[PDB]
């Protein structure tokens, strides 16, 4: 998105009834870095949620 | 105070009785600490109580 | 297992194995002073038959 | 061609001395009372692949067999291991070498290494990049099969090296080996007063 | 019993990711530590080299 | 100890304490229920001289 919220007023979008498909998100490289917390970042293509 | 090839440790030293083979250096016990080695730079071969 | 790799799924996993051990430990603790029990019961019965 | 494993399909897993112990491990060996293939020196040099370990064997007391062939294609273009014997000095040698369908002495090198009445039992492994090497000359009396009995091979030498094996070939030479495959398996191992395992137990046969 | 060196280069925000069992493009893709990893890792910034 | 400063050293230290302790306690829960049944016994067998 072209602007972004600031963190005093943060943008909250919420995401239901849709695919995912977070390995294209992962596999690409733009990000600086990707941690996840009680998950494994590999491992969100097989939950289900 | 013994080191033989970094794994230290206390104990009496005596020439073995044992016959030993030509590929190995540590001899085990069922406490899974060493009984019987053979020097590092030496072809004696020592028990250790 | 659906969710973690391997360095932190076995981290949790082992603070579940501290813990089923130990019921299983305390139930076979249990059974056993029970069973202690019931033989003195059994040779009282035996003796009386 | 087929035979049976009887029991000399195990080895020190490990250079840790034992005594008078009855030690259980798992580590790779021939499972007991399987079948092993069977082929015959003629004049040929059949293609056998390299499976978690290799048993090989050959009745021979005249060096027929030149030496061993070890890689994953063999033409010249990937690092193929090649052991030689020259009567002098089992040498191994870790180069690119240019091979044939028929390739054996008769009548980029990163290695170099100078070191029928005689079962001449050998076993190779690659595990973690180290190519350990076993062996044993034991006598016999007869040459069809190999013999009910008992045999333990010892290492003779531990190379590490750190190239890929899938497949290998053995040296023929112009003037009948076994072969077989190890396997995961828990073993019971029976170090006796000497030291030496004498009798071992495939923990997972029946 | 043995060393072994292995020697590349890296940017510098991929060595947040090079760690063993660390997962990333870098640790998946390229190169790997093992969880059970046992050595040092030494990283020194290239500017004129 | 051969191998590790002290924040470390400690931890795994403390993984092999509670577990050699757990067995230790293990032991001497079995040794004191077999010492009860042979108290029973110790008792009939004064009873029956
Ligand atoms: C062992 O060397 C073999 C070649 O014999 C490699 O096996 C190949 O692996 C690729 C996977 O990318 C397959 O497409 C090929 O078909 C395999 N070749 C054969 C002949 O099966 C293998 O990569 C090497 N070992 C490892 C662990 O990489
Ligand atoms: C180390 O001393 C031993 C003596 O047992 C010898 O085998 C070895 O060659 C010596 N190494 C040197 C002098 O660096
Ligand atoms: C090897 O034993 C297996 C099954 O027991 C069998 O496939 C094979 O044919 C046997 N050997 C011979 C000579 O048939
Ligand atoms: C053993 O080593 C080299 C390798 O070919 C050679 O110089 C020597 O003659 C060989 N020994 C023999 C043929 O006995
Ligand atoms: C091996 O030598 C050949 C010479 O034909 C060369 O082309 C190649 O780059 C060298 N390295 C390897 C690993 O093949
Ligand atoms: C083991 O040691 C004994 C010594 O009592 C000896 O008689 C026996 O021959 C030895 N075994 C072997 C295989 O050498």
């Amino acid at each position: 998105a072209t602007r972004f919220a600031s963190v005093y007023a943060w943008n909250r979008k919420r995401i239901s009834n849709c695919v995912a498909d977070y390995s294209v998100l992962y596999n690409s490289a733009s990000f600086s870095t990707f941690k996840c917390y009680g998950v494994s970042p590999t491992k969100l293509n097989d939950l289900c949620f | 105070n013994f080191n033989f090839n970094g794994l230290t440790g206390t104990g009496v030293l005596t020439e073995s009785n044992k016959k030993f083979l030509p590929f190995q250096q540590f001899g085990r016990d069922i406490a899974d600490t060493t009984d019987a080695v053979r020097d590092p730079q030496t072809l004696e071969i020592l028990d250790i109580t | 297992l659906s969710r973690l790799d391997k360095v932190e799924a076995e981290v949790q996993i082992d603070r579940l194995i501290t813990g089923r051990l130990q019921s299983l430990q305390t139930y076979v603790t249990q059974q056993l002073i029970r069973a202690a029990e019931i033989r003195a019961s059994a040779n009282l019965a035996a003796t009386k038959m | 061609a087929y035979t049976n494993s009887f029991t000399r399909g195990v080895y020190y897993p490990d250079k840790v001395f034992r005594s008078s112990v009855l030690h259980s491990t798992q580590d790779l060996f021939l499972p007991f009372f399987s079948n092993v293939t069977w082929f015959h020196a003629i004049h040929d040099n059949p293609v056998l692949p390299f499976n978690d370990g290799v048993y090989f064997a050959s009745t021979e007391k005249s060096n027929i067999i030149r030496g061993w062939i070890f890689g994953t294609t063999l033409d010249s273009k990937t690092q193929s291991l090649l052991i030689v014997n020259n009567a002098t000095n089992v040498v191994i040698k870790v180069c690119e070498f240019q091979f044939c369908n028929d390739p054996f002495l008769g009548v980029n090198c990163t290695f170099e290494y100078v070191s029928f009445k005689n079962l001449r039992e050998f076993v190779f492994k690659n595990i973690d990049g180290y190519f350990k090497i076993y062996s044993k000359h034991t006598p016999i009396n007869l040459v069809r099969d190999l013999p009910q009995g008992f045999s333990a091979l010892e290492p003779l030498v531990d190379l590490p090296i750190g190239i890929n094996i899938t497949r290998f070939q053995t040296l023929l030479a112009l003037h009948a080996y076994y072969v077989g495959y190890l396997q995961p398996r828990t073993f019971l191992l029976k170090y006796n007063e000497n030291g030496t395992i004498t009798d071992a137990v495939d923990c997972a046969l029946d | 019993t043995n060393v072994y060196a292995d020697s590349f280069v890296i940017r510098g925000d991929e060595v947040r990711q090079i760690a063993p069992g660390q997962t990333g493009k870098i640790a998946d893709y390229n190169y790997k530590l093992p969880d059970d990893f046992t050595g040092c890792v030494i990283a020194w910034n290239s500017n004129n080299l």
